[PDB]
C-alpha cells in the first residue's frame, strides 16, 4: 500500500520522464503541475476501480420513518453530518472509518434480520429499486430496520497530501503509470506528444487484459449452485 | 429322533465344497457401481444446466 508521496516519484521516472515540471533532481514533481498529475492520479484509479471489482464495501442504512429515497451521499453520514444540506443522519460509519461518499455500483443488499432484498424488481414488493446509482427507494420503511448495502467502490478521494496511501495492486501500478501519461501527453495538443498519448493508452488496455487474463484482480467467481436443490431435482 | 442339529441351510448358489452359500450380489458386484456413475453423470448432466 504505497503512498501519494512514492507515486509521484515512480511517475516522474516511467511515464511523466520527458514532462515540464520534473525537478532538477528527476525524482519529483515541481509544485505547479502537482494538482494536474493528482487530477489525472483521481480519475486513473476511478477507472481502474469501475472495470474490475477492486474494492468491495458495505455501509449500513438506517432506516428514518417518512423517508424512502436514501441517497448515499456523504452528507447523510453520521461523522460527517451536513445540517446546511441534510435533515438527518441515517448511514452509520465508525470515526476510523468514515462514509467516503464512494458508490459506484449497488450489488447486493440484505436487512436488519437477514432477509436479502431483490433489486430493481417490478414485480416484488420487499424490493430496493435504485432510481440512480448512488441513491435506494425503499417503499416501506419498516420499524428497527437497517441495510447493509454491498456495492462496487472506488479508491477515496486524493485530496493532495503527500501522506496519503493508495490501495492498488502492486501489479496494475504499470497501468495506472499508462494513463497518466495519456492523460498528460494528449492535452498538449502537439502532433509528436499526442502519438505518444495513444501508446500509453493502449499500453493501459494492455495491462488491463493481462491483469483479466490472469486473474490478478480477483474477476472470476464461482458459486455452490444452491439453486438445484431448491427446484426438486432429489 | 432324528438325532441331529434341529437346523435346515439352503444355500442359493452353492459354493463348492463349502457349508454356507454365495448369494447373488457377489457377481453383481460393480456393475450397479458402473450404472450408477452413470445414471448420476446424466442427472448431474441435465440438473446443473439453465433450463
Amino acid at each position: 500500500m504505497r503512498k501519494l508521496s512514492d507515486v509521484y516519484k515512480v511517475l516522474a521516472l516511467t511515464s511523466l520522464k520527458s514532462a515540464g515540471f520534473i525537478t532538477d533532481d528527476k525524482v519529483n514533481i515541481e509544485a505547479w503541475g502537482k494538482p494536474e498529475v493528482l487530477a489525472h492520479i483521481n480519475e486513473g484509479l476511478t477507472r481502474l476501480h469501475s472495470r474490475f471489482v477492486l474494492r468491495t464495501n458495505n455501509c449500513i442504512v438506517e432506516m428514518k420513518e417518512g423517508r424512502t429515497d436514501y441517497p448515499l451521499l456523504a452528507r447523510y453520514s453520521y461523522e460527517r453530518f451536513d445540517p446546511a444540506k441534510a435533515p438527518y443522519p441515517y448511514i452509520m460509519d465508525t470515526p476510523q472509518e468514515p462514509f467516503q461518499e464512494d458508490v459506484i455500483k449497488i450489488l447486493n443488499v440484505y436487512d436488519s434480520k437477514g432477509i436479502r432484498r431483490k433489486l430493481n424488481d417490478d414485480h416484488d414488493k420487499n424490493g430496493l429499486f435504485t432510481p440512480r446509482p448512488d441513491v435506494l427507494q425503499c417503499m416501506w420503511p419498516r420499524h428497527f430496520e437497517a441495510l447493509n448495502v454491498l456495492y462496487q467502490a472506488k479508491h477515496p478521494e486524493l485530496t493532495g497530501d503527500e501522506n496519503q496511501e493508495i490501495d492498488l495492486p502492486e501489479t496494475l501500478y504499470s497501468a495506472l503509470e499508462n494513463w497518466v501519461g495519456y492523460r498528460y501527453h494528449t492535452g498538449l495538443n502537439t502532433e509528436g506528444s499526442t502519438a505518444k498519448a495513444a501508446e500509453y493508452l493502449q499500453l493501459y488496455e494492455s495491462i488491463c487484459g493481462e491483469v483479466v487474463d490472469f486473474d490478478l484482480a480477483n474477476g472470476s467467481m464461482s458459486n455452490t449452485n444452491v439453486l438445484f436443490e431448491k427446484r426438486g431435482w432429489v | 429322533p432324528d438325532g441331529k442339529l434341529p437346523f435346515v441351510l439352503v444355500p442359493y448358489m452353492p459354493r463348492k465344497r463349502e457349508l454356507y452359500g454365495e448369494a447373488d450380489a457377489e457377481l453383481l458386484g460393480d456393475n450397479q457401481k458402473i450404472l450408477g456413475a452413470t445414471m448420476r453423470g446424466m442427472i448431474d448432466l441435465l440438473g446443473r444446466s439453465a433450463n
